[PDB]
RNA sequence: ACACCAACGGCGAAAGCACUCUGCUGGGCCGACACUGACACUGAGAGACGAAAGCUAGGGGAGCGAAUGGGAUUAGAUACCCCAGUAGUCCUAGCCGUAAACGAUGGAUACUAGGCGCUGUGCGUAUCGACCCGUGCAGUGUUGUAGCUAACGCGUUAAGUAUCCCGCCUGGGGAGUACGUUCGCAAGAAUGAAACUCAAAGGAAUUGACGGGGGCCCGCACAAGCGGUGGAGCAUGUGGUUUAAUUCG
């Protein structure tokens, strides 16, 4: 990447509800490209938050990601001679895609039967603020306020 | 505790902290500030932000003995230098006069010699 | 060999020539105070041996010896001598290693103030 | 009393305007340049160093433009 | 101890000399004929001065700081960094006489393009007093012609063209050592070998390679991702051991 930057490429859209977000989620629980099965796996995660909850699934998502969505985070500088964490601000895209991330990690880790139960578990629980994935959020806000003083670009 | 109504604050900028104190013309020291005392350590002691932070701790205790107006008095080479003016602006107090007391020997004490690092 | 060097692997591998007890000890030894020192950084040590001359080959009696070094951070420290003995040769390695091994150290482990 | 710099502040004060007025009032007395230059001791040849390096860079610095 | 002034500026034989002032005094340079009339230049020996460290005696002692001590860092750290801190640094009266005491360039005289600068004065002009201009000297700085040089460079302040006096050099180690003398309170300084050993040791420039020197830029090189190896079992290649042979590569 040295010298070339990236072009942009298409944002697509979720088939049955015509989402950008929707179908990002899709694209990253996808494991050895069976788009086939994470589709299933999506839908059904939505059928059982709306089997536990009558509140609208397509809100829930933009709840669960305004939750986990981190703002800032840290960054290894050599300074000096000096290696220090400095909070560096994080992209929107990033921010978007460090949230997704969290989200289906805690829900790769989590107790439950399927995939379906857990992703639905976890989005309910983010939705809510309170889960793994939030805590997680929370931790990268405590480490990067205390290393607050190393950020000379403030 | 004293309630004055005008008084001069001197922020000593040094290297690895700043110092601010808050006085009266009488000088008379009322409350004092330092970014060592604010909870910072050795490195960070030394950064802008520990220097706001103290900044803004010392005109807490001006502004809750309900003082206006103020001189500011800046002495040292420091990096607080810059950064504490910033807080004594946003902390809604007047600021009457900032001058520089940074002493500059005319000849004198010959300093240390150079650290060979 | 060493106790405070166990975590270290001596490999040690004639190519064209068969190894005996002195050549042994003598390894161990001549290895061993170049490693012993900063034994903290070193990993594996892989020493072959080549002879060649004399009635061998065509050529003066060469032998030559070929150490390599791995460290838990950097890797490659490569050395290469060519002289009359065996013993000869390993006293040469040993004087490389150690200046190479020294010099890493430095780099690294001198709390360099490197500021850029 | 003494003072080195002198930045009175009217009653039209911003924060931004004031802290650049103070800024190029130590830029225009040289102090913290000066305090670094004073922080440790040096023998007359990095004194003839400093002149020679400094004065001919401002001299220059007027002399091309 | 003397900020700013301070300057690729001033005086000094060199060492060096800078807050201010006054006093005693050394030189310099310039313009006039006012005068003497070769009284010159150099210098073996000899004499005076001569950074800093050092020493003797008496004071003085803030800061800094050998030595020294603690704290670290490190394999070690009798170092670098930090915390303390004694001699010494300062003054008076002496000794010591060495420095990259460097322009790494002994002194005097004569003679050989310029350009651009500065310091001191003098002249003419400008006004009638500050410039200003052109010029005469005296010194001081940067480019550069002839010529010189092994090159770099030096170039009216020569390392040019000549004359005079003085000091010094005659391959590298051994060695600026030993021995002996002279000087010194000492530390030491001055004068200065030989046996022996080597076929080199050195200067300037060039192409490389290198640099924990710069500046610019690339690569799934790092970062950002996704999945592996290392752990488990087997499959297989090599080393090692074993064997009559585990063919060689
Ligand atoms: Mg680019
Ligand atoms: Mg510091
Ligand atoms: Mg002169
Ligand atoms: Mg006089
Ligand atoms: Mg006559
Ligand atoms: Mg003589
Ligand atoms: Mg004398
Ligand atoms: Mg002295
Ligand atoms: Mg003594
Ligand atoms: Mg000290
Ligand atoms: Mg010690
Ligand atoms: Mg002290
Ligand atoms: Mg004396
Ligand atoms: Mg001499
Ligand atoms: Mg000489
Ligand atoms: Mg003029
Ligand atoms: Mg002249
Ligand atoms: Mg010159
Ligand atoms: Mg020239
Ligand atoms: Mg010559
Ligand atoms: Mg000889
Ligand atoms: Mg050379
Ligand atoms: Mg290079
Ligand atoms: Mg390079
Ligand atoms: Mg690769
Ligand atoms: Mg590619
Ligand atoms: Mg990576
Ligand atoms: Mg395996
Ligand atoms: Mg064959």
């Amino acid at each position: 990447s040295r010298r070339g930057t990236v072009e942009e490429k298409t944002a697509k859209s979720d088939p049955i509800y015509r989402n950008r977000l929707v179908n990002m989620l899709v694209n990253r629980i996808l494991k050895h490209g069976k788009k086939s099965l994470a589709y299933q796996i999506l839908y059904r995660a939505v059928k059982k938050i709306q089997q536990k909850t009558e509140t609208n699934p397509l809100s829930v998502l933009r709840q669960a990601i305004r939750g986990v969505t981190p703002d800032i985070a840290v960054k290894a500088r050599r300074v000096g001679g000096s290696t220090h964490q400095v909070p560096i601000e994080i992209g929107s895209t990033q921010g978007k895609a460090l949230a997704i991330r969290w989200l289906l990690g805690a829900a790769r880790k989590r107790p439950g039967r399927n995939m379906a139960f857990k992703l639905s578990s976890e989005l309910v629980d983010a939705a809510k603020g309170s889960g793994d994935a939030v805590r997680k959020k929370e931790e990268t806000h405590r480490m990067a306020e205390a290393n607050r003083a190393f950020a000379h670009f403030r | 505790a004293r309630k004055i109504p005008k008084g001069v604050i001197h922020v000593q900028a040094s290297f690895n902290n700043t110092i601010v104190t808050v006085t009266d013309v009488r000088g008379r020291v009322v409350s004092w500030a330092s970014a060592g005392t604010c909870g910072f350590r050795g490195t960070k002691r030394g950064t802008p932000f520990a220097a706001q932070t103290a900044a803004g701790n010392a005109i807490r205790t001006v502004v809750e003995q309900g003082m206006q107006r103020a001189e500011v008095m800046i002495k040292g080479p420091g990096l607080g230098r810059d950064a504490a003016l910033r807080a004594i602006r946003r902390s809604g107090i007047l600021l009457s006069f900032v001058r520089d007391v940074t002493p500059m020997p005319h000849n004198g004490c010959r300093p240390p010699k150079k650290r060979r690092v | 060999w060493d106790g405070p060097l166990s975590s270290v692997k001596l490999i040690l591998q004639g190519r064209n020539l068969e190894v005996s007890d002195n050549v042994r000890s003598h390894v161990e030894d001549k290895v061993g105070k170049s490693v012993a020192k900063h034994s903290h950084l070193v990993r594996e040590v892989d020493v072959r041996l080549s002879a060649r001359g004399g009635d061998l080959s065509k050529g003066p009696k060469l032998r030559r010896c070929e150490v390599t070094l791995f460290t838990k951070r950097h890797g490659v420290i490569r050395a290469e001598e060519d002289a009359e003995s065996l013993y000869s040769s390993i006293d040469l390695v040993s004087s490389i290693i150690q200046r190479k091994l020294r010099k890493i150290k430095d780099k690294v482990s001198d709390h360099g103030r490197h500021m850029k | 009393s003494a003072y080195n710099v002198q930045v009175l502040v009217d009653d039209n004060e911003n924060e931004e305007r004031l802290l650049n007025r103070f800024r190029r009032e130590v830029m225009r007395a040289g102090v913290i340049q000066e305090c670094k230059r004073r922080r440790y001791f040096e023998n007359k040849q990095e004194e003839k160093k400093r002149k020679h390096r400094e004065a001919a860079k401002r001299n220059s610095r007027r002399r091309r433009g």
